[PDB]
């Protein structure tokens, strides 16, 4: 088990580390490598052998490795290295396979920070005449791309029926996202309030909705 | 230079069986060993299975051990995953990965050396997407999320699909201002739902139509609903 942060962010130009740590049955006589990942696409060998890297991969990413804790470091931060990134070690040392880091996501601050536009829907009366019942929280217009969601009945913290979407880029290079919660009909009708809480850069914007 | 392409991924239902294939071009196959490796959705990599490049090497992760076969054919140049049991936390994309290293054989009677993989995955393939659930090929429910400076929000709630995906428009495809379709969740229903939101002038309200058109091609639908101020 190779354990790395979830997050690093910083703006262009600038360094970032991620560190891969692990125990030393794994990793302490062993190699390391690095992986990128860019949603789309495959992922991508980065390094290898600790610190070596299969051009034409730039020098502005170098590996390191201290005793049983791999670190990766990308310099010159740009746009292009906005990706996952995980370590990995192989030990059929012998007859257990590889391992993968956790790993990491890197967010590179291109534009300044904007505060997310709540929208919560109540239950649409269509939807209740169908014997069901689901909030919908819009999440829009925020940078960076990162929010966690927290919802309420009657001011209690609500974690059952819930799913969120990881943050989308929206055609204007801005990020939204959205959360649901799922209810029957005896349950949105059985309490007076509702609330979704989506908290950004560690501040909170707040939509309340209750039947009628 | 090398080139890796996995095929044969689909949805299937758990405890069934389902063989993937990965052709590789550009680069002697033989001369090197292979392995899956495999990222269920919104999650990290997952290695799965591993072979040497004269197949005499087998490893599997203990996640798939019993279910799971690797094989080779160079006279294909293919790799192979043989899937058995399938179960629901199987669903990922597998990804097809060559190893750095290369091989010439050195022990015949063909080549049987045993010199296994140093597990650095120097290239790899886009995936194919596998999908195992108990759910059956269902349309969606599609639900309007009625509005109410000088700005509104409407949009649609399509609900309760399977398998992925949706797409959806907008008056047939005449209003791509502020649209935004947003991704897929998994229920624990097993079914997937998604929104679609358009902010719109709130002066037009009441006068203009908004149609969302939602189509779900695996179950041969499509959907028009009418999304009202109320």
């Amino acid at each position: 088990v190779l354990t790395q942060p979830p997050s690093v962010s910083a703006a262009p130009g600038q360094k970032v580390t991620i560190s891969c740590s692990g125990s030393s049955s794994n990793i302490g006589d062993n190699y390391v490598s690095w992986y990128q990942h860019l949603p789309g696409t495959a992922p991508k060998l980065l390094i290898y052998e600790n610190t070596r890297r299969p051009s034409g991969i730039p020098d502005r990413f170098s590996g390191s490795k201290s005793g049983t804790s791999a670190t990766l470091a990308i310099t010159g931060l740009q746009t292009g290295d906005e990706a996952d990134y995980y370590c990995g070690t192989w030990d059929v040392r012998p007859n257990r396979g590889a391992v993968f880091g956790t790993g990491t996501k890197v967010t590179v601050l291109g534009q300044p920070k904007a505060n997310p536009t709540v929208t919560l829907f109540p239950p649409s009366s269509e939807e209740l005449q169908a014997n069901k019942a689901t909030l919908v929280c819009l999440i829009s217009d925020f940078y960076p791309g990162a929010v966690t969601v927290a919802w309420k009945a009657d001011s209690s913290p609500v974690k059952a029926g819930v799913e969120t979407t990881t943050p989308s880029k929206q055609s204007n290079n801005k990020y939204a996202a959205s959360s649901y919660l799922s209810l029957t009909p005896e349950q949105w009708k059985s309490h007076r309030s509702y609330s979704c809480q989506v908290t950004h850069e560690g501040s909170t914007v707040e939509k309340t909705v209750a039947p009628t | 230079q090398a080139i890796l392409v996995e095929s044969g991924g689909g949805v299937v239902q758990p405890g069934r069986s389902l063989r993937l294939s990965c052709a590789a071009s550009q680069f002697t196959f033989s001369g090197h060993g292979l392995h899956w490796v495999r990222q269920a959705p919104g999650k990290g990599l997952e290695w799965v299975a591993s072979i040497s490049f004269a197949g005499t090497k087998m490893d599997y992760a203990d996640s798939v051990k019993g279910r799971f076969a690797i094989s080779r054919d160079n006279s294909k140049n293919t790799l192979y995953l043989q899937m058995n049991s399938l179960r629901v936390e199987d669903t990922a994309l597998y990804y097809c990965a060559k190893d750095m290293r290369e091989y010439e054989c050195e022990y015949w009677t063909p080549c049987i050396d045993r010199r296994g993989v140093v597990g650095i995955f120097d290239m790899w393939g886009q995936g194919t997407m596998v999908t195992v659930s108990t759910a059956s090929t269902k349309g969606p429910s599609v639900f309007p999320l009625a509005p109410s400076g000088g700005t509104a929000a409407l949009g649609c709630l399509v609900k309760d699909y399977f398998p992925e995906p949706v797409t959806v428009s907008w008056n047939s495809g005449a209003l791509t201002s502020g649209v935004h379709t947003f991704p897929a969740v998994l229920q624990s229903s097993g079914l997937y739902s998604l929104s679609s939101v358009v902010t719109v002038p709130s002066s037009s309200l009441g006068t203009q139509t908004y149609i969302c058109n939602v189509n779900h091609k695996p179950s041969n639908t499509k959907v028009d609903k009418r999304v009202e101020p109320k």
